[PDB]
């Protein structure tokens, strides 16, 4: 009969033989799982000495009341500051001391 | 014939051998590329990228390998989709099973380069070819991470009774320690926190065994 | 074009065509469709043979061109149970139709599923002139000529008598499917991963196969492998 | 604000809508000297009668250097899979010369056709294994089809944009005489004019430039952190660059169907056997490849 | 949109329903979040909705 | 092995399947040392639950 | 360069010869018209002269 | 309006985003771009 031949399924390891192979359309579904989480939380923020100016150093004591993994930014104070520490790790009680020259 | 299949990288870069061990129990090999951000394909996991903390450079050099196997061979080695003046490579074809006669279209011949000449009754043959050896020959041969996919991962009373201890600190290796336990489940364990060392991760069959681990240290603890 | 021979064509339709013990008999007859037709008789309740003049030749798919349709020698699931490898199977309220094809002038058209393979039917004068479930009834057929017009077979399908596989090579292939496919979840109700709330309308198109085992198998990595040899069957 | 100009309301037209507060609509141009960072500055407001004005306060925050984003392109994580359905003569009756046209969408061989779940890969005959061995008992040689997909199971995406420059720039809050406030960054070492409301921003005195090499941002969108290089880019993707598949609708980067994005010619590692085609592929991971700093 | 086919559009307690029902069979954009519950009507199908 | 980083299990979702015996499925990213020659390195799955 | 039919077909254009074209596209739910392939968008350009 | 006046090509600074296209622009006032004198 004018046939191609026996098929075999070769997949990934294994050698299949098949009842019937063939192609079709199906009734199928779809999923989604919602993106995004926010968070917020008090933290101590403290002051023992200032030595701000042009000097680069200052002791500043703040701290974090939080677990997250991922730190966000920082900010500055008055008279044009940028802490070259802004993001530092959030997960633990871990207390953060900054330099400034304010 | 005696075939050759080469291939034009024309660079160096470090790699490694691994063998890995899936959850369930499987063991399939592969050669990762580790210094290039390679991704190789397998099961669920996939192993990339680690830290070059040697390299070298070399010229432009490749691999010839003979299908009987005779040897291994190296040449200058130049390749690419034509068959450029005085290469190694003149004849490049594309189909093993074709690799014994000529038949398949996909390999390409060079204009003019066997040797036909006339004469008063009838044509004789010659050749300008050039054989791969001798011809420009210039030797003989003699972080790992990894990216996780969509896992299978699947899901009591145990005694640990410890019998020896080797002799290892500051040895790249360490000593090794050997601890004597039974347990009613097949299971993992994990940690000793006073080891002050390193972590654990053992595992048992339903009866009473012995696993031996590596560890270094001062002063037993 | 024919296997075989061009089936019959006999004018007084009220005939019910009986078994064969011959192999190379009934080959032919599954040329003519003949089968088809009887599982009208034994679930739609009507004796309307099939497919005159029509045989292999002319018999039209829904995807553009079938490269298997060329080949009669290969055999198609609804040609799978005059044969006694598969049965084709009624159709429930939960099952539904894909809006693919122009459902004009039907009764039977196949759709393989994830389970089995299933076959819907309407009434004779029920004419199909819409992809609906509803049938309309309409004098226009009441000839029973119609070259596939009422056979309109989804999907390409090929089929061949087959050894099975221990248990084991079964659950092997159930657990990579799914790690292969991450998204998927539901199809056809039938779970394939269990997952959170899922949406409805979407139609799926990917290649199967079957071994002899209830979880159908769906592939994109596969590699085929076509041979032929000298079976008693295949003759 | 330490420093402040006053508007120049020559310029007046006011239509008396209410008798009890006025009405007017003006404007014009200033020019107002640039205050000092964490303090803000003022614009006062003048009208001919004499008792209802406003303000408007421009508060900067802070100084530094970043480029505008000329272009945009998404790279997803190349991976090359490769099937392979083998035939044999008079079998599959392929061509005995393999046909030099080749349908890289449809591939009517397995099922007509459908969506690829590869970005336009390629497709080919090969060498024929024909005899006992092969079993299929034609003497003449068999054409094989084989597939090459670019697949993401599951992708981490960059996105990257080439502004080879660096011009610094500033952060401004505003506010409005009404009581509204928008912000904002403006380049405004370049005379960008960015559109809010009534008012528009631009240049400043650039008092320090610097020169830096051909560098620019890559950033993921999981968010892993944010990471530098060389960071080639253009409308093709070049030989040895970072970027390869340049693709440019985030909803459609995950998968590869697009049209917009871009292959690269023979860059999947397809290899052919006397049986079937293997996958290889030479693609590199975007780090550890040509990588010149790592942000802290 | 939604039309009988016959007798032209649907009934103001069709198409009210058809927000409702689980019969009436439709494209899509209307089947992923309004539900068509493709009802296998074989023969006389209920009034297609689309846009 | 003597380098060792456990996973970050904090992607959880698993489905109750079975009551004696839990299932859970579950991705992510991680960042091993490299370890010596002739050695092998390793990575600690945890779950919720505590037995397994 | 003139006409511009694709907003209120072709009058007098306060611009001198600005020039046309399309781009580059989004397309998915972001932009929310919900089909796979990318969105050619129209652009003008004016050199005016208010005062 | 009139035709007499001639453009220059690419001169206005167009360019693209994800979603729609901002103005810019390259020319130059009369004035402090190329003047060597100020009549008294
Ligand atoms: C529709 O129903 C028909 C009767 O219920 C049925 O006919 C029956 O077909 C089977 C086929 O297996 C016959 O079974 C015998 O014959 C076969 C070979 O023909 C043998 O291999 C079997 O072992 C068995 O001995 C029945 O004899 C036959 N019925 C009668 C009364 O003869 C049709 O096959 C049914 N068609 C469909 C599509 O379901």
């Amino acid at each position: 009969v004018h046939k191609p031949g026996e098929v075999v399924v070769s997949y990934g390891g294994m050698r299949v033989r098949p009842k019937c192979y063939g192609f079709s359309r199906m009734m199928a579904t779809m999923e989604v799982n919602p993106p995004e989480q926010r968070i917020g939380q008090c933290t101590g923020c403290h002051l023992e000495c200032i030595n701000g100016g042009v000097r680069l150093i200052t002791l500043t004591s703040e701290l974090k009341s939080a677990t997250v993994c991922a730190s966000h930014f920082c900010s500055s104070a008055t008279s044009g500051k940028k802490s070259t520490e802004i993001h530092f790790h959030s997960g633990s009680l871990v207390g953060k001391a900054a330099i400034h020259v304010k | 014939g005696i075939i050759w299949k080469v291939s034009p990288c024309a660079a160096w870069v470090p790699s490694a051998v691994i063998e890995l061990t899936m959850p369930s129990g499987e063991v399939r090999t592969f050669h990762p590329m580790s210094g290039i951000p390679t991704q190789v394909f397998k099961g669920v996991s996939v192993t990339y990228l680690g830290s070059d903390m040697e390299v070298s450079g070399l010229t432009d050099l490749c691999e010839i390998e003979e299908l009987k196997s005779k040897k291994l061979a190296l040449a200058p080695c130049n390749q690419a989709g034509m068959g450029v003046v005085g290469k190694v490579g003149e004849i490049q074809c594309s189909s093993e099973e074709s690799a014994r006669t000529i038949k398949k279209d996909g390999c390409i011949w060079n204009a003019d380069l066997v040797g036909i000449e006339l004469r008063v009754d009838d044509a004789v043959c010659y050749s300008k070819i050039t054989s791969v050896e001798a011809v420009a020959n210039y030797s003989a041969i003699p972080d790992i991470t990894a990216i996780r996919g969509s896992f299978s991962v699947n899901y009591a009373t145990c005694t640990g009774e410890v019998t020896n201890v080797s002799g290892c600190y500051s040895c790249m290796t360490g000593a090794k320690v050997s601890i004597k336990l039974h347990s009613s489940k097949n299971s993992t364990a994990h940690v000793r926190c006073k080891g002050d060392e390193t972590a654990f991760s053992v595992l048992e069959g339903v009866h009473s065994y012995t696993v031996s681990l590596s560890f270094d240290h001062a002063v037993v603890d | 074009g024919p296997i075989i021979c061009a089936g019959p064509i006999h004018s007084n339709k009220s005939a019910g065509i009986p078994h064969l013990l011959g192999y190379s008999e009934k080959i032919c007859q599954i040329d003519r469709l003949i089968h088809v037709s009887s599982w009208l008789r034994n679930h739609s309740q009507f004796q309307g043979y099939v497919g005159q003049r029509g045989g292999r030749s002319q018999v039209s798919y829904y995807p553009a061109e079938n490269s298997y349709s060329r080949w009669s020698g290969l055999l198609s699931p609804c040609d799978a149970d005059w044969l006694g490898m598969l049965v084709v199977k009624k159709a429930k309220g939960s099952d539904m139709i894909v809006p693919g094809p122009s459902y004009k002038g039907k009764v039977l058209f196949e759709r393989p599923t994830f389970d089995g393979y299933v076959g819907w039917g309407c009434g004779s004068g029920k004419s199909r002139t819409e992809s609906g479930e509803l049938c309309s009834s309409d004098s226009g057929t009441s000839s029973g000529l119609l070259p596939s017009d009422r056979v309109l077979w989804i999907g390409d399908v090929a089929c061949q008598p087959m050894t099975p596989i221990p248990e084991e090579t079964f659950l092997e292939l159930k657990s990579f499917s799914q790690s292969e496919f991450p998204d998927i979840c539901k199809i056809d109700g039938i779970v394939f991963n269990q997952c959170e709330g899922e949406s409805l309308p979407q139609p799926f198109d990917v290649a199967w196969m079957d071994v002899g085992h209830s979880h159908k198998i769906i592939m994109r990595e596969h590699k085929t492998k076509w041979v032929q040899e000298s079976s008693s069957k295949d003759f | 604000c330490d420093e402040m100009v006053h508007a120049d309301s020559k310029l007046v037209s006011c239509r008396q809508g209410s008798g009890n507060m006025k009405e007017c609509v003006t404007t014009g141009r200033a020019l107002l000297p640039a205050v000092n960072p964490g303090q803000e500055a003022c614009l006062h407001f003048t009208a001919p009668g004499s008792p209802d004005s406003k303000c408007l306060k421009i508060k900067v925050k802070r100084i530094n250097l970043k480029c505008k984003k000329s272009s945009s392109y998404f790279v997803p994580d190349a991976r090359s899979r490769c099937t392979s359905v083998r035939r044999c003569r008079w079998a599959g009756d392929c061509q005995s010369g393999c046909p030099p046209h080749f349908t890289s969408n449809s591939f009517s061989d397995d099922w007509a056709g459908k969506m690829d779940r590869a970005g336009l890969g390629f497709s080919g005959c090969s060498d024929g294994c024909g005899g006992a061995a092969c079993g299929c008992f034609n003497a003449a040689p068999s054409c094989i089809f084989w597939r090459k997909w670019v697949e993401n199971p599951h992708g981490i995406i960059w996105k990257v944009s080439p502004c080879a420059a660096w011009v610094p720039s500033a952060v401004i809050e505003l506010t409005m005489p009404s009581g509204e406030v928008r912000t904002f960054h403006p380049m405004s070492g370049i005379p960008t004019q960015v559109f809010k409301g009534v008012s528009v921003t631009y240049l400043g005195s650039d008092m320090e430039v610097s020169g830096l090499t051909d560098l620019c941002e890559i950033e993921e969108l999981k968010s892993k952190k944010l990471a530098l290089a060389p960071c080639n880019q253009a409308g093709m993707g070049v030989v040895g660059k970072v970027g390869e598949i340049q693709c440019s609708s985030e909803e459609s980067a995950r998968t590869i169907k697009k049209d917009g994005c871009i292959w690269n010619a023979d860059l999947v590692g397809i290899e052919l056997r006397v049986d079937d085609a293997v996958c290889y592929s030479k693609i590199t991971s975007v780090e550890a490849v040509a990588n010149y700093s790592a942000i802290p | 949109v939604c039309y009988k086919e016959g007798t032209g559009p649907c009934s103001e307690s069709e198409e009210k329903a058809c927000k409702t029902s689980g019969s009436c069979r439709g494209d899509m954009q209307f089947c992923k979040v309004a539900g068509c519950e493709h009802g296998e009507e074989a023969s006389e199908a209920k009034c297609r909705c689309s846009l």
